[PDB]
């Protein structure tokens, strides 16, 4: 065989219910499950002006 | 001879493939479109920013192990 | 009402955790200082390796109450020189049109990457403005020059 | 009053019957500070175009008086005029939704004349050239007038 599917990211029952309610892609909240995730990050006060500022003029990896 | 590629959508969908290093990459696209259940012409597949030609081969693109292919919805300005 | 606010809040939560490098998407503030989820300010980098490179292009994204059923209205502020952008700044893209390729599953992140893709891949068969169409078709070299000048103008401080 | 009636229900007969003052009267009646309104008047007038010498002159004179007043105004944005004209001729899409007019023969012959006048800002010619060249079915129904206009535009 030339190409074979070995994996498909699939949401848990809970993540899929949450996504479906919002008509989001079924895997939308999967970023929440992985070693890298810290957590909320509860308070979002950031504005557009400072977010642009935090870029420090660097647009590319 | 053989590598694993991660195909990632901008919708967060992700499928991994075992692919022969010498194969025509359209087979990957067909398989992927077959799985998602959408026409082949409705999707665009990119590697390192560049479109993937049906006859391109993982070797010819210099694809390493666990490299990522990004897939986008086909679109046109109006 | 509708899922618009619930969804927009979730997209904002997700954006802060996972978003493409060099892009900005933030809800605007109401005059009283509270968050307005129905109106976001965004910024799109030009693609590296194109005449758009180095520009950071500011965009307003306006959501109606029936979002995700309807797409947001996307407007470059100020208006951009580009064949598929109206003089008003309004972007025309198939995935942004309800009669067309818009689907509720399309997200803000996907929209911004789409608009970025549009920058260097215009559809010249169906222009939104006379000016960029005319220059594109009559003098492509002059067209790229204008793009580069515009990218420089919008290069971040 | 008859001038108002002409604008509401244009015919070449009514245009002629206004007499030698028709040009000035139409220009005066029109708000020449507003590109959309000028486009509207330009299209109403050119809609009655005929090759017949008397109608041809009446149409050309009315276009001239109208567009000379518009173009010579400080508050008239000539680029917006061109855009809205192309929109109303169905040659260019618009955010607002408009009825493209069905027959472009008259508009095209009037443009042919307008574009040769001293009042006509020449920076608009490339835009017009681009959009008259661009494939359009309605333009194909007017191929002779279209062709004439293109030739004229190339010399501007």
């Amino acid at each position: 065989l030339d190409v074979l599917i070995v994996y498909e990211l699939t949401p848990t029952v809970e993540e899929k219910a949450k996504a479906d309610t919002l008509k989001l892609p079924p895997t939308f909240f999967c970023y929440k499950n992985r070693p890298d995730y810290v957590s909320e990050e509860e308070e979002d006060d950031e504005d557009f002006e400072t977010a642009v500022k935090k870029l420090n003029g660097k647009l590319y990896l | 001879e053989y590598i694993k590629l991660k195909v990632i959508g901008q919708d967060s969908s992700e499928i991994h493939f075992k692919v022969k290093m010498t194969t025509h990459l359209k087979k990957l696209k067909e398989s992927y479109c077959q799985r998602q259940g959408v026409p082949m012409n409705s999707l665009r597949f990119l590697f390192e920013g560049q479109r993937i030609a049906d006859n391109h081969t993982p070797k010819e693109l210099g694809m390493e192990e666990e490299d990522v292919i990004e897939v986008y919805q086909e679109q046109t300005g109006g | 009402s509708g899922i618009a606010l619930s969804r927009l809040a979730q997209e904002r939560k997700a954006w802060r955790k996972d978003h493409p490098f060099g892009f900005v998407a933030v809800p605007t503030k109401n005059p009283d200082g509270t968050m307005n989820l129905m109106n976001w300010e965004c910024a799109i980098p030009g693609k590296k390796g194109t005449p758009w490179e180095g520009g950071l292009f500011k965009l307003r994204m306006l959501f109606k109450d029936d979002y995700p059923s309807s797409p947001p209205k996307c407007k470059f502020e100020p208006p951009l020189f580009h064949p598929n952008v109206y003089p008003s700044g309004t972007v025309c893209l198939s995935i942004l049109e309800e009669d067309k390729d818009w689907r509720p599953a399309i997200t803000i992140k996907q929209i911004l990457l789409g608009i970025q893709e549009l920058l260097n891949e215009p559809n010249i068969q169906d222009p939104a403005q006379a000016e960029a169409y005319t220059i594109y078709c009559q003098n492509r070299v002059e067209y790229e020059k204008r793009v580069r000048a515009q990218a420089k103008k919008f290069a971040p401080s | 009053a008859d001038v108002s009636t002409f604008l509401a229900f244009p015919s070449p007969e009514k245009l002629l019957r206004l007499g030698p003052k028709s040009s000035v009267l139409i220009a005066q009646q029109t708000d020449t500070s507003d590109p959309e309104k000028v486009v509207s008047a330009f299209l109403k007038v050119s809609s009655v175009f005929k090759d017949e010498a008397t109608v041809r002159m009446a149409v050309q004179d009315a276009v001239d008086a109208l567009m000379q007043k518009a173009f010579n105004s400080s508050s008239f944005n000539s680029n917006t005029f061109l855009t809205r004209l192309l929109v109303h001729m169905g040659l260019l899409k618009s955010e607002d939704k408009v009825k493209a007019i069905a027959n472009l023969y008259g508009p095209l012959m009037a443009l042919n004349h307008m574009v040769q006048q001293d009042y006509f800002p020449k920076a608009l010619a490339p835009l017009l050239l681009a959009f008259v060249t661009k494939p359009n079915s309605a333009l194909e129904s007017c191929s002779f007038a279209r062709h004439s206009l293109l030739q004229t535009l190339y010399k501007v």
